[PDB]
């Protein structure tokens, strides 16, 4: 299929990058995409061979070049917020289009702008066990920008899918603030008979993609890098 | 009824790729390489149709790929040329001094090259000649066309000279009024 | 006027 | 000057009465020799020589590439007669018809017209005149014009009117110029 | 040039067909149909340029001659949610070229809906707590909260594979001393019969 790195990136305004982009299915079309929260795939670049690429709808600012049929690196010269996007990459040639798994980057005022998340775990309600033999967890994930987060859900040291829901919309902690930080929210719903067994562990983990051993930090808060925060809870017998 | 045939060729060592559309037998437009640009082979098409090129530079590096490739398969097997034949025929009943075309027919021939030159009582005349690309056949071997706009006279003598791989010498096919 | 499309050359495979 | 490797690729459109049945055959030529070639009234590629027997196996393995190909008698082939139509198909040039001696040879010039199919009939004091019709042939120029010279073998005599009809799409009856001897 | 894609916006319960339209000019083809997902993940459903093709409860029919595709959806799930692209190739420029898409949402069949709102208290030192509003149907709207510094998600969908029971839950929270989850709700539109325990 078509592989792109960067998945997550933070940039400081002025800052350059570049995203990379292969694919080994000998497809000598390649496009790079953006996309805007909630709309469009706009067309910045394209190459149909070798030597060969073209403009596209939103082309100012980034550069493009096809050495290979492989390989379509897309470079950033400036950082603008402008620029602050989700991008993709595509390749066809007779047939199906293939992306890639996506660029989420933001370009940031300076680098302070970034901050993990906190994270608490909530324990189901006496109320709703009793309602409901039902028992449901919730995981705040809040005050973290970028927007870069994995939450997941590991029961009893395994990651567990069903019974699982994560907000898949972040909400603005400031709508007004231009670059507010971000809350989002997770469930996991058990039986209440599994809740009440003692031995049960619950823990709520959440990938948070920041900043990197090769930028500069100078704030007394801890450097807001790369890192896994998380909250768990035991079931209860009472 | 009809036939439309997008034509394409590259040609290994010569490095020459043309691209070219084909209505029953007369070029739509072919697309320029050196200047990657449609070319409309009347004026007017150019109105009522639109050509995007990429697609087809883009076959050409394909062409030549499998050239590249084909070329080995066959253990380096060389192309067999075969010579042209060539006509000499004008537009219209030739009229005295009346203006009228030359037309030099060129062929069933193979390696789509050819050196073609117009020549009048014996010298090359190079002003308001014309020419078009090399055309696609049924055999597989290429057709051409080249021009030359003429006041038709008693004196003169025009030679269609025609240079190729296949031939042994230029040929010159002669034309004076009848 | 009206884009005249085209059918993409397919690559022999590699030897 | 020195060895020459040619390859060739052809999509060629085939149209029968209009769009209502179409045919595509692609063809890929090397040194002239055609090797392989999807037919779309066949459905897959086939080798037509064994040099291209590698090319059949490994396209028809190629389901983007199959079914792009099946799909282009209306994609491509529709497509792109629905383009041209106007001025290709269309294209309507009429011939210009002069008739002149060459004594016992007479001339029928019919030039600069468009489509190629035509006809050319002789007429002696307009009873049609069969024998002796020599056709040089129709010659395409180049340009998207047409021309024919067809002959009539005929010692004229003084009276006789002779006269040339020619068919054609561009006219909805058909040119009759004559000739007086 | 461009595609047109129809129903911008499409809401349906699961177990429902639903119809999508993408109508595509002239100057493209060579038709596809893509999902990208509630996370910005984009697969190709069909590679379509004409006819008809299926693909477990997908199918999806191009007629090429009259511009349009179509992509079905028989007995909806829940996640078949988010985004249906239709694209296509303008001729000549090998440019491929997206629609603005389809927002397709699934709501879950709520048989027997139990709207409640319960309180729920941080393991890590008690003064935090959160408001789960749970066990609504599908058609109940939770909106979004007068005070700025009153927090709620939109509604998301929880299944609960084993018992095949889905259930729809929106989350409040605050701490602002104002706030308890009597009127953390009250805001949106929630069932008269709501269950508000304490």
């Amino acid at each position: 299929g078509v592989t792109q790195t960067p998945k997550f990136r933070i940039l400081k305004i002025g800052q350059s990058m570049t995203l990379q982009c292969t694919q080994d299915m000998n497809h000598n079309y390649m496009y790079w995409y953006r996309q805007d929260p909630g709309m469009g795939l706009k067309l910045i670049y394209y190459s149909v061979g070798a030597g060969i690429t073209d403009k596209g709808e939103v082309p100012n600012g980034y550069n493009v070049s096809r050495s290979t049929t492989e390989d379509f690196p897309l470079r950033l010269e400036l950082a603008a917020p402008s620029q602050t996007s989700v991008y993709f990459c595509a390749s066809t040639y007779h047939g199906t289009g293939y992306f890639g798994e996506g660029s989420w980057l933001t370009v940031v005022e300076d680098l302070n702008k970034v901050f993990p998340p906190e994270v608490a775990v909530f324990e189901p309600s006496e109320a709703e066990i009793s309602h409901t033999q039902k028992a449901t967890l919730v995981c705040l994930a809040t005050g973290f920008f970028p927007d870069h987060v994995e939450l997941s859900w590991w029961v009893n040291g395994k990651e567990v899918h069903s019974g699982v829901c994560t907000d898949p919309q972040p909400l603005k902690e400031q709508p007004a603030l231009n670059d507010s930080r971000y809350a989002l929210s997770s469930r996991l719903r058990v039986s209440a008979t599994f809740w009440q067994n003692p031995r049960n562990h619950f823990r709520c983990q959440v990938q948070f993609y920041g900043l990197s051993e090769n930028d500069e930090w100078t704030q007394d808060r801890a450097k807001p890098v790369t890192q896994i925060v998380s909250a768990e809870a035991w079931g209860r017998a009472d | 009824e009809h036939v439309i045939i997008q034509a394409e060729f590259y040609l290994n060592p010569d490095q020459s790729g043309e691209f070219m559309f084909d209505f029953d037998g007369d070029e739509i437009f072919h697309v320029d390489m050196a200047k990657k640009e449609t070319v409309w082979r009347l004026e007017e098409f150019g109105r009522f149709a639109s050509f995007e090129a990429q697609g087809a530079l883009a076959n050409i590096a394909v062409d030549k790929a499998n050239l590249e490739i084909m070329t080995k398969r066959s253990n380096y097997t060389p192309i067999t040329n075969v010579p042209p034949e060539v006509t000499v025929l004008t537009n219209s009943p030739v009229e005295l001094r009346e203006p009228n075309v030359l037309i030099c027919f060129i062929d069933k021939f193979t390696p789509p090259v050819v050196n073609v030159t117009w020549l009048r009582n014996g010298k090359p005349v190079t002003t308001g000649v014309s020419e078009t690309v090399f055309l696609p056949r049924e055999d597989h071997l290429f057709r051409k066309f080249h021009y030359l706009p003429f006041l038709p006279s008693t004196e003169d003598v025009y030679d269609c000279r025609v240079e190729h791989w296949g031939l042994d010498e230029p040929l010159l096919k002669h034309w004076e009024f009848d | 006027g009206e884009l005249i499309g085209t059918l993409n050359a397919a690559k022999v495979p590699a030897d | 000057t020195r060895p020459r490797f040619l390859w060739q690729l052809k999509f060629e459109c085939h149209f029968f009465n209009g769009t209502e049945r179409v045919r595509l055959l692609e063809r890929c030529i090397y040194n002239q020799e055609e090797s392989v070639r999807f037919d779309s009234d066949v459905g897959e590629y086939r080798a037509v020589t064994e040099l291209g027997r590698p090319d059949a196996e490994y396209w028809n393995s190629q389901k983007d590439l199959l079914e792009q190909r099946r799909a282009a008698v209306d994609t491509y082939c529709r497509h792109n007669y629905g383009v041209g139509e106007s001025f290709t198909v269309q294209r309507r040039v009429e011939p210009k018809v002069t008739v002149y001696p060459s004594h016992n040879l007479l001339v029928c010039s019919v030039s600069g017209f468009y489509p190629g199919s035509i006809e050319v009939r002789w007429f002696r004091n307009g009873q049609e005149e069969k024998a002796g019709v020599v056709s040089t042939g129709l010659i395409q120029n180049g340009d998207w014009t047409f021309q024919t010279l067809v002959m009539l073998e005929t010692v004229p005599r003084s009276g006789e009117v002779y006269t040339c009809q020619v068919e054609h799409p561009s006219v909805t009856s058909p040119l009759t110029v004559e000739w007086r001897a | 040039i461009q595609v047109e894609q129809s129903p911008p916006d499409l809401i349906l319960q699961e177990g429902a067909n639903s119809t999508l339209r993408c109508n595509f000019s002239d100057s493209v083809n060579n038709l596809q149909w893509f999902h990208q997902n509630p996370w910005g993940q984009l697969i190709n459903l069909f590679y379509i340029p004409s006819g008809t093709k299926q693909n477990g409860r997908l199918s999806a029919t191009t007629v090429a001659t009259e511009r349009y595709s179509l992509l079905y959806i028989s007995s909806s799930q829940t996640t078949d949610s988010g985004v249906y692209f239709c694209a296509a190739l303008i001729q000549g420029a090998q440019k491929l070229v997206f629609g603005q898409g389809t927002r397709l949402t699934i709501n879950p069949n709520i048989q027997n809906p139990d709207p409640a709102v319960y309180q729920l208290r941080d393991s890590k030192s008690s003064d935090k707590s959160v408001c789960l509003f749970t066990d609504f149907d599908s058609q109940t709207n939770v909106s979004q909260s007068k005070d700025s510094d009153v927090y709620i998600t939109d509604k998301c969908v929880l299944d609960m594979r084993s018992m095949d029971f889905k259930s729809n839950s929106a989350v409040a929270w605050s701490n602002k001393s104002d706030f308890a989850c009597a009127n953390a709700f009250n805001n949106s539109i929630i069932p008269e019969d709501t269950f508000f325990p304490s």
